């Protein structure tokens, strides 16, 4: 009935700037309240009645805004302040949550640290071989990670998890899995993860070898 | 203290129906509205309803009148939701909240998880992740890939060791083909911290289930 737009959808700020948020309504709302959310918590209340900070919110973080636009401003960006923020209104007898707002912690440009895990004794015992490729903390987010058995591109039983912006670091990292049986990895012998990212003209390539033993 | 506490979550068979319960603790419960709230995996946040604190009006997500009602006991200090006819669009967690005047959800609980799936439970098997000798050092980069679990859940994992520069990843959970979930954790440590020989503890708790442990070689 009442709809919600909260802009920019996906921000960043750099330590230390001012950002500024907003939510708007399609009519005229009875009260607004801001929480945020990050990773695996529930939502945190964090401004309510339009401008009042909840219990534990830090100075920095105000909140503005009357009949149908309303902001949310932090004064200092900082590190931990690297979340999604949900404004709600309340119209008796409604309540309407916006989409959000992902703010992201803009940083410096960082290449990612790639290492490779051969398969376990143990998971090879059951006859499973999960190869592993680990991605860190790299800047910005955006990644294209390959993987090549004996020199030719493999694309399926691979699995990929993207890390949560870290809030000490403000780097991402990247879990790329690849699951093969026992039989089609003791069929090969050499196993590389490559990893296209903007700080680098060519891959970063991380490679290993199975032979005799 | 304020608590509210939900239960009843798990996994359900498409078509079905399940009924959700959320404790509250720390305050007369009798005296407040009280209201559910819902999130998808990845999706943002859902009203369901609400509910007068003498039960006489319930208000609800005019689309979502049509499959859930919420009702509540005052005695037994207690909110239920109650879901028909469930469909896999209906996975998310579930969460209950006090609210307060001008329609703010002043307290919230940690929410229960509903999976919307035939597919039956499995255990996760975890595994080390450990490099020989020649392959990385310093920093020593260790793991435990926690595989083939569902549903998904909430997944403790904790380590044996912890510093300044000892840092933790936790992957979050990817879907196979299957439909079995797997995620790693990692920890990043300097080399001078886990010398050749030692190991450390990875600790794994998936949702209520006893913990399972792994001890992780610093070398292969
Ligand atoms: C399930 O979770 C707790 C984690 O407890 C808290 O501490 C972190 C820092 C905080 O962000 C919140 O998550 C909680 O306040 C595990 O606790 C730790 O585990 C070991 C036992 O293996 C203890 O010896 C540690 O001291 C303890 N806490 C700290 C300081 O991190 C709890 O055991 C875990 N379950 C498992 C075993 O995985
Ligand atoms: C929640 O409670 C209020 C009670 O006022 C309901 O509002 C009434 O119903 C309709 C649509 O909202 C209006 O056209 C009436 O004028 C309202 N008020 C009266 C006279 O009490 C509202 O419908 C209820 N329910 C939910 C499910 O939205
Ligand atoms: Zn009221």
């Amino acid at each position: 009935e009442i709809v919600l737009t909260q802009s920019p959808a996906i921000t960043a700020a750099s330590l230390g700037q001012k950002v500024t948020i907003t939510c708007s309504a399609s009519s005229s709302v009875s009260s607004l309240h801001w929480y945020q959310q990050k990773s695996g918590t529930s939502p945190k209340p964090w401004i309510y009645e339009i401008s009042k900070l909840a219990s534990g919110v830090p100075a920095r973080f105000s909140g503005s805004g009357s009949g149908t636009s309303y902001s949310l401003t932090i004064n200092t960006m900082e590190a931990e302040d690297a979340a999604i923020y949900y404004c709600q209104q309340w119209t008796y007898p409604l309540i309407t949550f916006g989409a959000g707002t992902k703010l992201e912690l803009k940083r410096a440009d960082a290449a990612p640290t790639v290492s490779i895990f051969p398969p376990s004794s143990e998971q090879l015992t059951s006859g499973g071989a999960s190869v592993v490729c680990f991605l860190n903390n790299f800047y910005p987010k955006d990644i294209n990670v390959k993987w090549k058995i004996d020199g030719s591109e493999r694309q399926n039983g691979v699995l990929n998890s993207w890390t949560d912006q870290d809030s000490k670091d403000s780097t991402y990292s990247m879990s790329s899995t690849l699951t093969l049986t026992k039989d089609e990895y003791e069929r090969h012998n050499s196993y590389t993860c490559e990893a296209t990212h903007k700080t680098s003209t060519s891959p970063i390539v991380k490679s290993f070898n199975r032979n005799e033993c | 203290e304020v608590k509210l506490l939900e239960s009843g979550g798990g996994l359900v068979q498409p078509g079905g129906s399940l009924k959700l319960s959320c404790a509250a603790s720390g305050f007369d419960f009798s005296k407040y509205w009280m209201s559910w709230v819902r999130q998808a995996p990845g999706k943002g946040l859902e009203w369901i309803g609400e509910i007068h604190p003498d039960s006489g009006t319930i208000n609800y997500t005019p689309s979502l009148k049509d499959k859930f009602i919420i009702s509540r006991d005052n005695a037994k200090n207690s909110l239920y939701l109650q879901m028909s006819k469930v469909r896999s669009e209906d996975t998310a967690l579930y969460y209950c909240a006090r609210l307060h005047y001008y329609g703010y959800n002043a307290y919230w609980g940690q929410g229960t998880l509903v999976t919307v799936s035939a597919e039956s439970a499995r255990n996760p098997t975890i595994y080390p992740l450990t490099l020989p000798p020649a392959l990385s050092s310093d920093p020593v980069i260790i793991g435990c890939l926690i595989h083939d679990y569902f549903p998904s859940g909430t997944m403790n994992v904790t380590w044996g060791k912890s510093g300044k520069d000892i840092t933790t990843v936790n992957f979050p959970p990817a879907l196979a083909s299957g439909g079995r979930y797997t995620m790693s954790n990692q920890l990043t440590l300097p080399a001078v911290e886990c010398p050749e020989g030692e190991s450390v503890k990875c600790s794994v708790q998936h949702d209520s289930n006893p913990v399972q442990e792994l001890d992780v070689n610093c070398s292969g």
